[PDB]
């Protein structure tokens, strides 16, 4: 799962 | 000179506004290419009618696997997946377009759009663009989104391509 974090 | 390209957004039909965005030349000519060419649509695929699958309010909107609609398909224009182009440039604030990965060397299509200062990215994040205008439509566009990334409703890439 791709996808920068907060 | 530096491209500058675009992307229509709609809202489930009802059109909302157009965001383009300055691919950088000098700085990632590997990488803003891969973004122009799909923007385009250049090849059969690209981000025509891709959508924003995980947006979240006040950190960013992402968005780029036109494939399984998600965030595990997408591909770049070399097949699937390519290197960390470079970190040259920083993830400074609102507007920022920065590719989305799964750790280094993981660049497929998908990217995101800042909207606050995310600055923890820099480094993990290969930036390689910028919102032109339509900030407007991007802040728009959160209205929609979630803690976890949910689409409110359905944005949708209704259209893109490259006027410079």
């Amino acid at each position: 799962h791709v996808g920068p974090i907060a | 000179v530096n491209p500058t390209v675009f992307f229509d957004i709609a809202v489930d039909g009802e059109p909302l506004g157009r965001v383009s965005f300055e691919l950088f030349a000098d700085k990632v000519p590997k990488t803003a290419e891969n973004f122009r060419a799909l923007s385009t649509g250049e090849k059969g695929f690209g981000y025509k009618g891709s959508c924003f699958h995980r947006i979240i309010p006040g950190f960013m909107c992402q968005g780029g696997d036109f494939t399984r609609h998600n965030g595990t398909g997408g591909k770049s224009i070399y097949g699937e997946k390519f290197e960390d182009e470079n970190f040259i440039l920083k993830h400074t604030g609102p507007g920022i377009l920065s590719m989305a990965n799964a750790g280094p060397n993981t660049n497929g299509s998908q990217f995101f759009i800042c909207t606050a200062k995310t600055e923890w990215l820099d480094g993990k994040h290969v930036v390689f663009g910028k919102v032109k205008e339509g900030m407007n439509i991007v802040e728009a566009m959160e209205r929609f989104g979630s803690r976890n990334g949910k689409t409110s409703k359905k944005i949708t890439i209704a259209d893109c391509g490259q006027l410079e």
